[PDB]
This record gives C-alpha cells, structure tokens and sequence, in this order.
C-alpha cells in the first residue's frame, strides 16, 4: 500500500 | 477575530513576508490524540486508497444499519457569528470494491450534490474508479442502479445528472455530479478564475442543511482548497475576519492533512484576498 504522492 | 479589513491586512502582510506560509508549514498535518483504529483494522486496509490518508473514528462516516467500512470524514465548517454551518462529507475516490459503499452513503442521507476534483487517471495510472456508467448503461453497484441522464462538458468540469435506483425497495433518488478536470494532484487549479466560479456555483447548488459530498483522488489537497475557498467566500460576504490558518486547523482537526502542499495553501490565500479587493467598495 502505497503513501498519498506529494510533488 | 478583529475585524475583515485588519485580518486582510494581516493576511497580505504576512503573504508578503511571508510569515503565513511558515505558520502553515508548522501546523499538524494530523491531531496529536484522535484515534485512528478502524481504518487500520486487516478486512479495511485495502479500502484505503492510499496507505497515509485515513479517517480519524471520531468523524468517520458511518452506513446506517450496516457495519461496512468507508474511508470518509464528517468536516462540517462553523461561521458561528452568522448561525451557519457549512457541511460537507469528505472522501477519497472510490476503488473498484468501495462503489457500493460510496452509493450507500450518498442513498443513506440522500445527497444531492457530489463535487469530483480529479480526472479518473493522471500519467497512465488510476485515481478513481469510474463509480458511474457512461449513458445510456445502467450500473449495479452494492444494490443499487446507477445511471448517467445527462453529461455536458464546460471548459473546466463535466456536469452530470445522476440517477439512483434501490434495488431492494424500488425508490429512486437524483444526485447533480460535478467533476473538476482541470485540477491536478498536488497542484493548484489551472485557471483561478474557473476554480472560483466553480466554487461559487458549488455553493449555489446547496441544499439546506445538507451536505455537499466532496471527493478527489485521497480527499484532502484538493478538497482542502474547496472547503477553505467555500469557506472564506461566506466570510468576506458577511464582513467577518477570515484567518486561512484557523480554517485548515479546522478542517484537520475533522479529517488529517487536508489543504496538501504549500502551494495549495498559498493559492487559496491569493485568492482569498483577490476576492476581497476586487469586492471591496470603499
């Protein structure tokens, strides 16, 4: 599961 | 506090030293002490988009009758000196195995307005789960039929009417469906003045005492902005102070890390400020 990208 | 005209002063100065972006930077981007345990639980894990966005328990939307989980955050947005409570449901775009639970909570409070800020992919990858057929198809989702009787393209967002059949009772209810596509994740609207239009046509498509469900891919940068924007628009109308600041720890406080990037943030706050000078009549 993978974190919300950022920039 | 103080007044509209000290916190727009406040707010341009600290936007020019820039003080403001710094306080934003310190801010928590999730409440130190709110539980967050269902999200996290082995049979919920996979109905969260993304591993770092969940929803704390306190202000975590719960189906009526029904024990099923979803991702999504009760963020109701006081302006206490003028009686008025701003609702909204905040969410994440559904997966393909959370649609019906995305339907169940649109048909258990019978929303009526659901604003989409994200196009379906970005870059070859998957943001949302088309959770509404293409006309004329009719869609079964969790007990539900869903169809599409009407779809018009404007400049900046996709219009849509939306019908809502119960399979179990044979009730029918009718949701207008907003999707903004001109808005990428982690980033800012590509034209400002479609971006406030939206948000001020949004804010006419309200129904009393109802909340707006508000959606993007995780359901919080670009959530964040709106809820701010729609917020600040209802300040500057009735001469109320508007701290930027004040309103994002709001929000946190009801659903994390809502308003993402810097850039965001400092958008909203121009455009906050914008609306207040070319509104302003000496």
């Amino acid at each position: 599961f993978s974190a919300y990208p950022s920039e | 506090a103080d007044t509209l005209e000290g916190s727009m002063a406040q707010l341009k100065k600290g936007l020019e030293s820039g003080t403001v972006l710094i306080q934003f930077e310190q801010l928590y981007r999730k409440k130190p002490g709110l539980a967050i345990t269902f999200a996290k639980l082995p049979q919920n894990l996979d109905k969260n988009r993304y591993k770092d966005v969940l929803p704390y328990d306190t202000t975590r939307v719960l189906l009526q009758g029904n024990e099923d989980y979803i991702n999504a955050s009760y963020v109701n947005m006081e302006i206490p000196a003028a009686n008025l409570v701003n609702k909204y449901i905040a969410t994440q775009g559904p997966l393909p195995h959370t649609c019906a639970q995305f339907w169940q909570v649109v048909w258990d409070q019978k929303l009526s307005l659901i604003v989409m800020l994200t196009t379906l992919t970005e870059r070859g990858r998957t943001k949302c789960h088309q959770y509404w057929p293409d006309p004329p198809d009719v869609m079964n989702h969790g007990g539900f039929h869903i169809q599409c009787q009407s779809e018009d393209c404007t400049i900046a967002y996709v219009s849509r009417e939306m019908l809502v059949t119960n399979t179990q009772t044979g009730e029918e209810h009718t949701v207008t469906h907003l999707q903004y596509v001109a808005w990428p994740e982690h980033g800012v609207p590509d034209d400002s003045s479609d971006f406030l239009e939206f948000v001020n046509y949004v804010r006419s498509l309200r129904v009393d005492s109802e909340p707006v469900l508000v959606h993007s891919s995780a359901g919080i940068g670009r959530t964040g902005v709106l809820v701010t924007m729609e917020t600040a628009m209802c300040l500057t109308e009735r001469n109320l102070p508007i701290y930027p600041l004040d309103i994002v720890r709001k929000m946190r406080d009801q659903r994390a890390m809502m308003v993402q990037t810097s850039s965001q943030y400092k958008f909203v706050c121009e455009a906050i400020l914008r609306v207040y000078e070319e509104g302003l009549v000496q």
